[PDB]
RNA sequence: CCUUCUCAAACAUUCUGUUUGGUAGUGAGUGAUACUCUUUGGAGUUAACUUGAAAUUGCCUUAAA
């Protein structure tokens, strides 16, 4: 079922049901390639997306087998299956199964200082986060979705994203 | 029209009735002071009702510290329209400065009975 | 002669800053620019011609 | 007749609110000539013979304030009244409206520049602060802002 | 008129001076009885005892501007310390001893020196009588050879001999001495005398320190200062 | 051209304390306090093992 | 001793019942008390010995549950001179000295911030009688927000090896409790997870004891958050 | 515009273990079932959670001039 996610606390939501498992398959779906690059150094599952070398991807792909992938890259690789940004296409991942949205079939479900201080005091981290930020911002808005458009305030994007600042 | 009667909620700590007297007296004859304690505890919510004999200087005094940053938090002074007055306001105080083993046993037996509800 | 102004344009804020400048690593960087001076300083004492301010204190006579 | 978008200043902060402005903006004040100098030394003799917290400032200097200013960097603004020319800070609280950023006038430029070291200082922003800023803020928009809202009428 | 501020301080420091003041007195007057079963302390003891010893006590301005409290300025009165920069010997006792930190926040103590008390006596004095207001000083020894010395105290050097070494007209000396209004530190006001008072006001916050606990050790410093 | 003697000694502290682990020391923000990229601390620490072995 | 049959059966009973995070799975146990500490209301917090080192599974669940609490130490001035922690298979999180409590959280909402991030409240024991006028109410409103006590000091003195085996025994004995002036007093044990049935029941067992032989005990239920009362011990004796 | 009680005692002394005492708080407001006492008046106690120091009515002067 869909899971109802304000911007506001979309990074804690996702933290708290990643924390739910720490090792069950928790496949994960990104629009943007350069959000999962962030990401991944946002732990302090692995990386595997389109991006990064092929070889490389392939080998932690098979070492995995035994995530944070994008749309594109999970095509045909592969206890939770979940998409959080939006997806590439309204009806290909309707094709357990869930769905994170709130600018609007089944069921629905029912219910970090650290990262803002470190944001503003690593470089990398910063660059990083507001390259996915705006990677992010570009899939939206460049992506021919049904029903959603350019309306919501980046205001709460930019605290999703974990910045402070409007960038 | 604005009554007599003067609000004045997210009041500095500590800020008893007598400094309100003492520092509205300045503006001149103030007819009352109040605060909102708790019956439980003597600290106050912050927030208390006084009344002034004149309602022109009820405003006035209102004007002047419409937004007077008191150390702490500044002043929600604010005037209410004709009546209500300081009507009940009570000055609350902590106090002054400072055959059984039937029932015990019936009790134990009626929870000793009851567990079993589980 | 004698009308108001229209604050048209002062009425809606921007959300985005009206520039994407790069940050620049010195932001994140201690003051290269001071650790510059700093360095000055300490080849002006290795030169001898700089006294350390323990000096200044013990030669108060 | 000044025009509606002259005399916004001259009708500045209460006296209670811009003490307590002054206040708050000495615990930030730079460090200066000689003070950096000594501290300079010292790390070069401590270096010499045998890595710190980002440093806190406010901000004064027009050109790089105002390079603050748009990038919604500025969490406050204060501006002098005395300034000769009035064109440099006349945009000045239009632009800081349009961001959205909190600004308040003075009366005083050599007072305001005093808290900088520098004789003049024109106008002065803050970037970083404890928690007294938010209550300062609040206290200059119920007081200039929103009190005071109207500055567009009258000549 | 006054601002808002100071009667908000005022208040603040009024509030705690009484609540020290109140905790002090009721945890004295446990340790008097001897039970020293539920409380901070028993002992008492100095750091830099109830024994006899003369101190010198030098009554200082602040803290802020609390109202004046019943039970210090009622010991103050005792000791007619109200003045400030005012000074009194006293002889320490264990019944005097609470009265220490009853007025500790107003006044410093410490142990003077021979040669300091016969400095101060030789060099200031006060004789309140004969209408008899006038402040005459210990010009001479003929009032204290009329006067006083029904005891055997005919002479200042009599005084000073008493005062040091306790004597049995250590008390009606005392009296007649009408205690010495000292000297303030600064003395001035403009261009020089506000910096210099700015300076020695910082070494007030490090020499006259108060912790505010129950069971404070006794405050002391050396009177060798002034 | 070489590294200067501060210089020097720093980057010999963080061979001491990573050695050839240049992603670890990208995050020493102990020792790396101005960032630097993985790219320049390997730059840096070649040449001072050029003299050091 | 303490009857052994009645923990056995509850820890049986209570199971299959409770088999709503902290009602399924917070262990407790509830002591009735005849009043205490008269007309007085000091916030001692009392610690009982316990015979297993629960603090390690405890941690292990908040490490791979959503919340993950951390240990803050309050200390003083002079113990500000990665020493404090390299000597202790036990990891201290944050330490604090009471200068900064005292003016940088002036603002109630980071106090009460800041107070929520903790949960094992350790502070010195010289520090800790000043510390209720710092912390406010909400702290003390809470057991696992109140500062509790260990000693530090050594011959009036700071000494990290006093501070280590005390905190490693607290880690692996000590159990902290509130002392209200009432007749009910509440342990927490821990979650369901912890240990088997006769291991329980001898964790349970100590705990007992030692409340009986501390103070005139009234009675004493094996109850967990919102479950019901099982009697543990009837001490109307003393009655 | 103002800074909060940052150890007192005994055994023993192993760079200090053991035992006791000392902690009377900002309020507003939600709330999962039990303890008694206290002799109808309600009194104190047992989890968990929100908060912009938010908030509408319980019977001694040299911090001078």
């Amino acid at each position: 079922g869909y899971v109802v996610c304000d911007s506001d606390k979309r990074f804690l939501l996702l933290f708290s049901f990643l924390k739910r498992n720490q090792k069950k398959k928790i496949i994960v779906f990104l629009s943007s390639c350069n959000s999962v690059k962030y990401y991944a150094e946002l732990l302090n599952v692995l990386e595997l997306h389109g991006k990064q070398k092929q070889q490389k991807r392939t080998n932690t792909f098979f070492e995995f087998c035994n995530l944070i992938c994008t749309d594109v890259a999970a095509r045909g690789l592969d206890d939770w299956i979940i998409q959080f940004d939006p997806p590439d296409d309204p009806r290909d991942y309707i094709h357990k199964s869930l769905m994170f949205l709130t600018p609007n079939p089944l069921n629905e479900y029912e219910f970090q200082s650290q990262l803002e201080k470190l944001i503003k005091s690593n470089y990398y981290l910063h660059q990083t986060a507001k390259d996915g930020y705006r990677s992010y911002l570009q899939a939206y808005a460049s992506h021919s979705l049904k029903t959603v458009y350019q309306i919501d305030k980046l205001d709460l994007a930019k605290v999703a994203k974990s910045y402070g600042f409007p960038v | 029209e604005y009554s007599g009667i003067i609000y004045v909620s997210r009041l500095p700590h500590g800020f008893h009735e007598k400094e309100l007297s003492k520092y509205f007296a300045q503006f001149g004859d103030l007819k009352e002071v109040r605060l909102a304690r708790n019956k439980k505890t003597g600290n106050s919510r912050h927030y208390g009702f006084l009344e002034f004999v004149n309602k022109e200087d009820a405003m006035i005094a209102q004007e002047s510290m419409n937004n007077y940053l008191l150390m702490g938090h500044l002043l929600q002074v604010r005037v209410l329209p004709k009546g209500a007055k300081i009507e009940k306001l009570y000055k609350y105080k902590k106090r002054v400065l400072v055959q059984l083993k039937d029932n015990m046993k019936q009790k134990h037996e009626e929870r000793i009975k009851k567990l079993a509800k589980s | 002669p004698y009308e108001p102004l229209i604050d048209w344009f002062t009425r809606h804020e921007e959300v985005m800053p009206l520039t994407a400048v790069p940050e620049p690593k010195r932001r994140f960087v201690p003051s290269k620019n001071e650790a510059k001076r700093v360095m000055k300083i300490v080849r002006a004492i290795r030169e001898g011609r700089i006294i350390p301010p323990k000096k200044l204190k013990e030669m108060k006579e | 007749k000044v025009p509606p978008t002259i005399a916004q200043f001259q009708y500045t902060l209460d006296r209670n609110t811009a003490a307590e402005t002054f206040k708050l903006f000495n615990k930030y004040r730079p460090e200066t000539a000689a003070e950096k100098k000594e501290r300079l030394t010292k790390e070069a003799a401590a270096v010499a013979e045998g890595a710190s917290p980002k440093p806190y400032a406010v901000k004064y200097g027009l050109n790089h304030v105002v390079a603050l200013i748009e990038n919604k960097k500025a969490k406050l603004v204060l501006i002098a009244n005395d300034v000769d020319p009035i064109e440099l800070v006349v945009f000045l609280p239009a632009l800081c409206k349009k961001m959205g950023v909190p600004y308040a006038i003075v009366k005083g430029k050599a007072r305001l520049g005093t808290l900088v070291n520098q004789k003049t200082s024109a106008v002065a922003a803050l970037t970083e602060v404890e928690a007294a800023l938010a209550k300062l803020v609040s206290t200059i928009d119920a007081n200039f802002a929103d009190k005071y809202d109207e500055v567009k009428k009258h000549w | 008129f006054v601002r808002a501020e100071s009667i908000v301080a005022k208040t603040l420091a009024t509030s705690r001076e009484k609540e020290r003041i109140k905790r002090v007195s009721i945890l004295e007057d446990k340790k008097a009885k001897n039970e020293t079963q539920h409380i901070a302390s028993g002992k008492d003891f100095i750091l830099k005892d109830g024994k006899p010893a003369l101190l010198f006590i030098v009554r200082v301005r602040g803290p802020l501007a609390v109202n004046i409290p019943n039970k210090a300025f009622k010991i103050l009165s005792l000791l007619r310390l109200v003045e400030t920069n005012t000074g009194v010997f006293v002889k320490l006792t264990k019944n005097v001893y609470p009265l220490l930190k009853v007025i500790a926040p107003y006044v410093v103590i410490g142990k003077p020196s021979l040669s300091s008390i016969r400095s101060l006596i030789q060099k200031r004095g006060r004789i309140i009588y004969k209408a008899e207001p006038h402040e005459i000083v210990l010009n001479d020894n003929n009032i204290v050879e009329e006067q006083l010395g029904d005891h055997g105290i005919i002479c200042v050097e009599d005084i000073i001999h008493e005062i040091a070494t306790m004597g049995e007209s250590f008390s009606v000396c005392n009296f007649f001495l009408q205690p010495f209004k000292l000297n303030r530190e600064v003395s001035g006001f403009g261009s020089l005398n506000r910096l210099r008072k700015i300076k020695q006001r910082e070494a007030e916050s490090r020499t006259r320190q108060f912790s505010n606990a129950a069971t404070a050790p006794v405050i002391e410093v050396d009177i060798d200062s002034l | 051209r070489s590294q200067s003697e501060r210089e020097e000694e720093w980057l010999e502290k963080l061979y001491k304390k990573h050695g050839d682990d240049y992603k670890k020391m990208f995050f020493d923000k102990k020792l790396n306090i101005y960032q630097q990229s993985e790219g320049d601390l390997k730059r840096r620490l070649l040449r001072w093992k050029k003299r050091n072995g | 001793a303490i009857p052994r049959e009645r923990v056995i059966k509850a820890v049986n009973e209570l199971i299959k019942f409770t088999s709503e995070e902290l009602k399924k799975d917070l262990q407790l146990i509830v002591v009735n008390n005849k009043s205490f500490t008269g007309t007085s209301k000091s916030f001692k917090l009392k610690l009982l010995n316990v015979k297993h080192s629960f603090y390690k599974p405890w941690k292990e669940a908040s490490a791979t549950a959503v919340k993950d609490f951390k240990v803050l130490l309050i200390l003083k001035d002079s113990d500000i001179k990665d020493d404090l922690f390299d000597q202790l298979g036990i990891k201290v999180d944050e330490i604090i000295c009471g200068k900064d409590l005292k003016t940088v959280y002036k603002a109630y909402e980071a106090r009460n911030a800041f107070i929520s991030q903790f949960s094992l409240i350790l502070a010195d024991d010289s520090i800790v009688t000043s510390l209720p006028k710092l912390m406010g109410g909400k702290a003390y409103n809470k057991v696992e927000t109140t500062p509790i006590s260990i000693r530090t000091h050594a011959n009036k003195e700071f000494s990290l090896t006093t501070l280590t085996n005390n905190i490693k025994k607290v880690y692996m004995n000590q159990l902290p409790v509130k002392l209200p002036r009432g007749t009910t007093l509440n342990v927490h044990l821990g979650n369901l997870e912890w240990l088997r049935p006769e291991e329980f029941v001898d964790n349970v067992e100590l705990i007992s004891e030692q409340l009986i032989k501390a103070y005139q005990i009234r009675s004493i239920f094996i109850k967990t958050n919102r479950s019901p009362v099982l009697p543990l011990y009837y001490n109307q004796d003393v009655l």
